[PDB]
RNA sequence: GGAGGGGAGUGAAAGAGUACCUGAAACCGUGCGCUUACAAUCCGUCAGAGCCCUCGACGUGUCGUGGGGUGAUGGCGUGCCU
RNA sequence: UCAAACUCCGUGAUAGCUGGUUCUCCCCGAAAUGCAUUUAGGUGCAGCGUCGCAUGUUUCUUGCCGGAGGUAGAGCUACUGG
RNA sequence: GGGGAUAAGCUCCGUGCGUCGAGAGGGAAACAGCCCAGAUCGCCGGCUAAGGCCCCUAAGCGUGUGCUAAGUGGAAAAGGAU
RNA sequence: UUGUGCGCCGAUAAUGUAGCGGGGCUCAAGCACACCGCCGAAGCCGCGGCAGCCAACGUGUUGGCUGGGUAGGGGAGCGUCCUGCAUCCGGUGAAGCCGCCGAGUGAUCGAGUGGUGGAGGGUGUGGGAGUGAGAAUGCAGGCAUGAGUAGCGAUUAGGCAAGU
């Protein structure tokens, strides 16, 4: 009994109790959010029509706001003398899916 | 002619370890009542005292 | 995270393909698909999961056109002027399993894994095979219609 | 001679659209 | 005001050398040769991060097409059906359904078959 | 035999012993963990099985918004400066 | 060491010549053309870059309107020739 | 367009022609100058361009009507040929 | 006989097939015309982070366009040393060196902490620089690869017993 959730432009397969890392949302930690659904499987049956999916939404709570792994970028091209250094850390929000 | 490149670490040690020694095979002989180990080549002499045992 | 096969997740089964009157190119591509485990949905490029493929009746296999006499199978011993060739017709008479093997061997990846896949292909000239204890599942070459 | 004609020929490929550097 | 360049220069030598640990041969001991690797190492990564997205999308297609042909439907038709049927599951989860729980995938295939046209070669 | 060293002492310290403050890097060993004798490798990078160590929660070992070390195998990949 | 020895000094000789010039990011971003040159692998001015000030679409694209050519083509009892 | 032998990956010109120079990514097996397209960073989301969809290799041993017997496809001339 | 679509011969080099990338294909996986999908990049879209130019209003947020780049022009910064002034740490252990755990868009940071150490350091705001090297067949010191390799310097020649 799981569902595929659209958030941040990406679809994650979640169920009750799973913990996911999605793009940053405007919700303080401890708050609850609701997310649309791309598909729901309940036992053997499958809900795939756009109409019934719009009726159901996945509720989840925001655990905390974290940062991703550090990305170090050193662009370079030989015989020229072109170095460019720049880091990056993506801001991530981790949710705990409570119920569907 | 001369070596063109600096031989790497893996290639140096691979050939170097072939430069080793083989320990002699020692047998036990009894001289004057004490047991000392001499190579089997020198077995006969050590019984006649021709071999000095420190 | 996408699912990746663990230690004991892989499984094998035995397929026997009757090579009689099948086109060499068509039979080989079918076998090369099986051996790489392309049919399973658990496919992973760096882990082999192909199913042992037995090819029987390997000497009756049909080659179209004039390729029975005008297609050569070359080989070089490394010595100067050491290039010796055998037309397919001759190669079928001496040892027939070679024609099927090579045409499959050149269909698989050429890396170290493709060398491991080859261990799972047994091909016999006669209509009988010794692997009856493994219960090969007879396999046939169809094409899914679209 | 063999090398020269082959290079000018492989300009006719579908993905080159009939032109190639150094002819 | 003579300045000895030991403190200011040793700083960048530690960064590269510590970050180049695990390399084979000289590329793990000497700052000059390690820096030559860090130029390549961080160029390979930035190229492989972009290529990883295309690579992983690919692996999923291979798993989809393998399971789609097990249900007797080619992949290109299966996608044409799903787009027409209004199912918008991406390839990552479609490959996930195909491997883990095959029962749902058969349900999805049957949806794709229904929404396909009667004669797919029609000039419609 | 000496050189040198081990006890015992001086010393706050002998990781201050007249080769002596602090004691880096190249270079040279020793011990331990992983890996390697069918294999074409600008020596990395992205996936990644297995083994070993660690931090938590739950029993005998089994997962996790985990961390480390090795990396079998696949994909990509033509040194730096002038 | 000899088609004009060695050492010091002028002296840090001078080279339209070869080499070298060390930390980071942000924005913009060319030329290999013209004229002249004891000149052609140099340089000066112009052309193309950037920064500041001034002027504001004057730049550019499309439609329409007014222009002058002498190429492509064609023609030869229309000229000069064949 | 000139020079050349209407040869050169030749040489000298014109072009609000392109690209490389000073440019990554996809295609052409590899292959600065050809074709698609100008990289602010991250994503294990989606649609396409050139090019492809039997296996290597991603997606069609796709559907309809024909043609080829030469592996033509997967190099070439005057000319020969029921 | 005429015009056409595909073909045949002409055909022909020197390491090894070698004028499809390979296997293979005429049971086209070849050619021509129509039709149907799909794969495909750092292109376009989705979600998030940053910066430049401009505008809207505001006592710095929002929005819109833009962000490949060598020679080169402009702006802003990290690190090191010496000093004015003001402050704080240090034999209850500074600097330096080796680690662990982390941090920043970059040079880099750690008044976060372990080990070695034994006497000076940090910060704010100004002043001044012998202030940043990977390369000049660059200079000095230490140490590698070749390598336990070549050699051990004539044309005479050494041997045995005993001793220390």
């Amino acid at each position: 009994t799981y569902a595929i959730v659209k958030t941040g432009g990406k679809q994650y397969k979640v169920a009750a109790g799973d913990v996911v890392k999605v793009e940053k949302l405007d919700s303080e930690p401890g708050a609850s959010v609701s997310l649309p659904v791309a598909l729901v499987v309940d036992g053997a049956n499958v809900t795939s029509k756009a109409d019934d999916l719009a009726k159901v939404a996945v509720t989840a709570e925001v655990l905390e706001h974290t940062k991703g792994p550090k990305i170090r970028i050193h662009k370079f091209k030989n015989k020229t003398g072109y170095h460019k250094r720049q880091g990056h850390r993506q801001q991530l929000t981790v949710l705990k899916v409570t119920g569907i | 002619a001369v070596p063109k490149r600096r031989m790497s670490r893996a290639n140096t040690r691979s050939r170097r370890a072939q430069w080793k020694a083989e320990a002699p095979g020692l047998v036990t002989v009894s001289v004057a009542g004490q047991q000392r180990k001499v190579p089997r080549r020198l077995l006969k002499a050590a019984r006649l005292g021709l071999v000095d045992l420190d | 995270p996408t699912y990746t096969p663990k230690a004991g997740d892989t499984t094998r089964s035995w397929y026997v393909i009757d090579a009689s009157d099948v086109v060499l190119g068509r039979l080989a591509s079918a076998a090369a698909t099986l051996l790489r485990g392309k049919h399973k949905p658990t496919f992973t490029p760096n882990v082999d999961g192909g199913d042992f493929v037995i090819v029987i009746n390997a000497d009756k296999i049909a080659v179209s056109g004039d390729k029975l006499t005008k297609k050569f199978a070359y080989r070089h011993s490394g010595y100067p002027g050491g290039l010796r060739k055998r037309t397919i017709g001759e190669l079928l008479e001496k040892h027939p399993t070679r024609v099927v093997e090579n045409a499959i061997i050149g269909m698989l990846p050429h890396n170290k894994l493709g060398r491991q896949i080859q261990k799972k292909l047994k091909v016999y000239a006669g209509p009988d095979h010794p692997h009856a204890a493994q219960q090969p599942i007879p396999f046939e070459i169809k094409q899914v219609a679209q | 001679a063999k090398r020269g004609r082959k290079k000018r020929d492989r300009k006719h490929s579908k993905a080159n659209h009939g032109k190639r550097p150094n002819a | 005001a003579r300045v000895k360049r030991a403190l200011n220069a040793q700083k960048k030598r530690r960064t590269v050398l510590k970050a180049s640990k695990g390399y084979r041969g000289q590329r793990s001991r000497l700052y000059r040769k390690a820096k030559e690797q860090q130029l390549h190492s961080l160029t390979y990564a930035y190229r492989d991060r972009r290529a990883r997205k295309g690579e992983f999308r690919k692996l999923w297609i291979s798993r989809i097409n393998a399971a789609a042909r097990a249900n007797d439907i080619t992949y290109n038709r299966l996608i044409q059906g799903l787009k027409a049927a209004g199912v918008e599951v991406d390839r990552k989860n479609l490959a996930e359904l195909a491997v883990s729980d095959p029962a749902a995938f058969t349900a999805l295939v049957d949806v794709a078959r229904a929404a396909l046209p009667e004669d797919v070669n029609a000039p419609s």
